[PDB]
């Protein structure tokens, strides 16, 4: 058991601490660590690898499940509405939320143990992580019964199966618009963006959609973002007493806040009106993450950085240098060229230190490094991978929502029009949102509109 | 495959007609670069003590975490241009993505 003890035998491989280390006073602790599965358990031929779970395409399988047993127990089964089940204790001032799950050892019962508030269940295993997630997470769940819906007055002949694939197939168009339409072009900036997602131009099946190893550690630059509070507002983008600043450390798994605090109105509001943290050479990431991650429900507060490196180990993830070639990007040997590469000497100089050599800085830890592309939050390296990655999903997706065939010409015009503030606005109780871009705007009100001036997905074309 | 479809399989399984496997679930990451391990096919770098990677020590990566992560709080600078909501988006997206299975406790 990894979590209790600090035995390196498998299939732990625990983090060792430094000596005078800020908070983890005894050398013989570690952070707690389990080795990823590997594909071929117990093999002497094969080089080790790592299994994805999950279906690699931006198909809203967050939402769906990625596995037949788990994506009819989502479905109420009870009618054929083709609707995904709803919490049958709670709602959210009338409005759904997600089931709860059943797990043996619940991690969100422990973090109030009083409030007796377990896990959502979703269609992936993490929707409780964070109650901002959730959010996310039972918004999605809403939309998809909404369409179901709008799409059953439409056509009352369509059973259960026809709704639930219908809604499904909007619902994973949603997510592909606003990925690469809104979220993306902010991720990579505009050179990166032209560079690694040129113009969809068709369908290629020779393009391989799976997720690169290296993408699972890559993808992690979003660690850099998160903010230390979980931060709540009211209808009049106020900051929502007595807790309107909760710390981070006490929100994770805490399902209880989403249930008994207020609902996600509050929560989704705080993600619109609060800036994200910029990810700064000086400032990687918070100790809400890197010194108290998850402190209410393991035997220590884990630090996710820390985690980042030791899975890129685990992974067996080649170093900084070999990923900056594979990039067709400069592969700096010396201090000085480290320095003229991330624009900052001093920095250039702790990683020389702490690594030796740039060729074993950890994918997360260089790439996290890197000077920001201008209108970017990735550096050049970063980019790539991302870039790259994004534009294999895509291309290699024969259910990207532009696919000839996947839509109709005029269902395609109405999903144009999509855009997260307008789901905000058709499955809460916020009447006021952001403006376009919903990962730009961050200011109330100057960035506000109320959400009777947004255009609404137009079904009629969905009309059999 | 079925020859027609106008819905994905919840598994992501026949999206490439040519190789059904793609892209769904319960399947082997790509590997875009060959691994890297201390034997060569299986233990991570830092599990043997002394074990030296490329001419190095294996820097521990709380050590790393320490010397370059770790800032003061009260200084974090918020991004002006940025919303949390595009934190937010993000790991939602990793999620419709990836999850990398442990073994359970
Ligand atoms: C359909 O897509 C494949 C794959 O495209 C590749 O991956 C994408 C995600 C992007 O990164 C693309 O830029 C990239 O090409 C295309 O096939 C690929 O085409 C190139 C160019 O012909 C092939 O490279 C060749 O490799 C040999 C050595 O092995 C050299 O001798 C050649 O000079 C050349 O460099 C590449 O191997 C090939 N890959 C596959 C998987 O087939 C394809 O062209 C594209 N089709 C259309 C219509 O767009
Ligand atoms: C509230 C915000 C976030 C977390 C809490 C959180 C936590 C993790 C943890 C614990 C892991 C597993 C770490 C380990 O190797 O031991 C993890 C993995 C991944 N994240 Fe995290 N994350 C939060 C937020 C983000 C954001 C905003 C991301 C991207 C923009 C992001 C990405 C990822 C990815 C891709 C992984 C790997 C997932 C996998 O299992 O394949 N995270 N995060
Ligand atoms: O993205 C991920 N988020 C969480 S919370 N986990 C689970 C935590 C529990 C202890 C070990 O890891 C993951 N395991 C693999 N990937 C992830
Ligand atoms: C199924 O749908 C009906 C009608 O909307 C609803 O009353 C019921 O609570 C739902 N059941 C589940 C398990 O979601
Ligand atoms: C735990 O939950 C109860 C409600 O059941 C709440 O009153 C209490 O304040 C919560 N504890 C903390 C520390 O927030
Ligand atoms: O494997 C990912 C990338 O690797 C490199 C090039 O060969 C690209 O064409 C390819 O897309
Ligand atoms: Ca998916
Ligand atoms: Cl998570
Ligand atoms: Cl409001
Ligand atoms: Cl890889």
């Amino acid at each position: 058991n990894c979590e209790t003890s600090c035995v390196q035998q498998p299939p732990c491989f625990p983090l060792k601490i430094p000596p005078n280390d800020p908070r983890i006073k005894n050398q013989a602790d570690c952070i707690p660590f389990f080795r990823s599965c590997p594909a071929c358990p117990g093999s002497n031929i094969t080089i080790r690898n790592q299994i994805n779970a999950l279906t690699s395409f931006v198909d809203a399988s967050m939402v769906y499940g990625s596995e037949e047993p788990l994506a009819r127990n989502l479905r109420n089964m009870s009618n054929q509405l083709g609707l995904l089940a709803v919490n049958q204790r709670f709602q959210d001032n009338g409005r759904a939320l997600l089931p709860f799950d059943n797990l043996h050892d619940d991690p969100c019962l422990l973090t109030n143990r009083s409030a007796r508030i377990p896990c959502f269940l979703a269609g992936d295993t993490r929707s409780s992580e964070m109650p901002e997630l959730t959010s996310m997470h039972t918004l999605l769940l809403r939309e998809h019964n909404r369409l179901a819906t709008e799409l059953k007055s439409l056509n009352p002949r369509w059973d259960g199966e026809r709704l639930y694939q219908e809604a499904r197939k909007i619902v994973g168009a949603m997510v592909q618009i606003i990925t690469y339409r809104d979220y993306l072009p902010l991720v990579l900036g505009p050179t990166a963006m032209r560079k690694y997602l040129p113009t969809y131009r068709s369908y290629n099946d020779s393009v391989d959609p799976r997720i690169a190893n290296v993408f699972t550690n890559a993808f992690r630059y979003g660690h850099t973002l998160i903010q230390p509070f979980m931060f709540r507002l009211d209808n009049r983008y106020q900051p929502m007493e007595p807790n309107p600043r909760v710390p981070l450390s006490r929100v994770f798994f805490a399902s209880w806040r989403v249930v008994l605090e207020g609902g996600i109105d509050p929560i989704l509001r705080g993600l619109m009106a609060t800036p994200a943290k910029l990810n700064r050479q000086n400032q990687i990431a918070v100790d809400e993450i890197r010194e108290r991650l998850f402190e209410q429900v393991m035997r220590i507060g884990l630090d996710l950085p820390a985690l980042n490196m030791q899975r890129s180990r685990d992974h067996g993830l080649p170093g900084y240098n070999a990923w900056r070639r594979f990039c067709g990007l400069p592969q700096p040997e010396t201090v000085g060229q480290l320095g003229t590469v991330l624009r900052n000497l001093k920095l250039a100089r702790k990683l020389m230190e702490q690594y030796g050599t740039p060729n074993n800085i950890d994918i997360w830890m260089g790439g996290v490094s890197e000077p920001l592309k201008r209108k970017g939050r990735v550096g050049p390296l970063l980019a790539c991978i991302i870039g790259t990655q994004f534009r294999k999903l895509r291309d290699g997706d024969r259910f990207w929502w532009e696919n000839e065939g996947v839509f109709s010409m005029q269902q395609r015009q109405a999903l144009a029009q999509i855009s997260l503030p307008r789901i905000i606005c058709d499955n809460t109780g916020i009447t006021t949102v952001s403006k376009n871009n919903i990962f730009m705007s961050n200011s109330y009100p100057r960035d506000f509109v109320n959400c009777s001036t947004l255009p609404a997905l137009n079904l009629a074309s969905w009309r059999e | 495959c079925p020859e027609q479809d106008k819905y994905r399989t919840i598994t992501g399984m026949c999206n490439n007609r040519r190789s059904p496997t793609l892209g769904a679930s319960n399947r082997a990451f790509v590997r875009w670069l060959p691994a890297e391990y201390e034997d060569g096919f299986s233990l991570p770098y830092g599990w043997t003590p002394g074990v030296k990677r490329n001419g190095f020590p294996v820097a521990l990566a709380r050590a790393v975490s320490n010397e370059i992560v770790r800032f003061p709080t009260d200084q974090l600078t918020p991004d002006q241009e940025r919303s949390l909501m595009f934190m937010q988006w993000g790991q939602l997206l990793d999620h419709d993505l990836d999850f990398t299975p442990e073994p359970a406790a």
